[PDB]
């Protein structure tokens, strides 16, 4: 059991800055880059900043809505990595999740903070248990290639995020073999072969480009019966 | 290109 816990978000006024931190635990912190992602109702999931390793001099990037604003950094001495945000707006509303590992395999709980390129994928979708259900995930730049390393993210209630995929179709440790991810039709596509109930919940894919990536708006998946 | 680390 690999952990991440984040800390430090609140109820803030428009203008403040904040802090978040996240601690890792049960894999080699380290070896593996991290990233900021956060929910809110309305946006869905945004990528906010990665930090890469020391061997990288630990080189960071950011999503345009939050460069100039916010900072990445990490203390692999205290397997921790952490967002400096300044000039917070409303629109930086949501809850913030540490991730990464193949690409987001691990997530942490989620931080509530309050201040007060286009990736199709279906809205909802319906199965039933023991059915074949295929989820797609589009590119408005073009064809999906493995170029995109295309990831896919299950959500389930009060906000539980796992990894299911990552680099098209290497599924994470753990994931059952029910799901599979793949490329057809110039689009990504996760599949599930034999879908079970808990398997009802909303799945989100990740695009990368060169050098950020874009999450899709997420499928409702339904699972009746 | 990302973190393709396994
Ligand atoms: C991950 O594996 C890929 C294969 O596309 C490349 O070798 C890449 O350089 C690796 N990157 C990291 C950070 O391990």
């Amino acid at each position: 059991q690999v952990q991440l816990q984040e800390s430090g978000g609140g109820l803030v006024q428009p203008g403040g800055s904040m802090k978040l931190s996240c601690v890792a635990s049960g894999f080699t912190f380290s070896n593996y880059w991290m990233n900021w992602v956060r929910q809110s109702p309305e946006k869905g999931l945004e990528w906010v900043a990665e930090i890469r390793l020391k061997s990288n001099n630990y080189a960071t990037h950011y999503a345009e809505s939050v460069k100039g604003r916010f900072t990445i950094s990490r203390d692999d001495s205290k397997s921790s990595v952490y967002l400096q945000m300044n000039n917070l707006r409303a629109e930086d509303t949501g809850i913030y999740y540490c991730t990464g590992v193949g690409q987001f395999a691990y997530w942490g709980q989620g931080t509530t903070v309050t201040v007060s390129i286009v990736v199709t994928q279906e809205s909802a979708l319906t199965t039933s248990p023991g059915e074949t259900v295929t989820l797609t995930c589009r590119s408005s730049t073009g064809a999906v290639t493995t170029s995109n390393y295309a990831n896919w993210v299950q959500e389930k209630p009060d906000h539980l995020f796992t990894g299911l995929i990552g680099g098209t179709n290497n599924r994470a440790p753990g994931v059952p073999a029910r799901f599979s991810g793949s490329l057809i039709g110039d689009k990504a596509a996760l599949t599930i072969t034999g879908a079970q109930t808990e398997d009802e919940a909303i799945y989100f894919c990740a695009l990368w480009y060169s050098n950020h990536w874009v999450f899709g708006g997420g499928t409702k998946l339904t699972v009746l019966g | 290109a990302p973190d393709t680390r396994p």
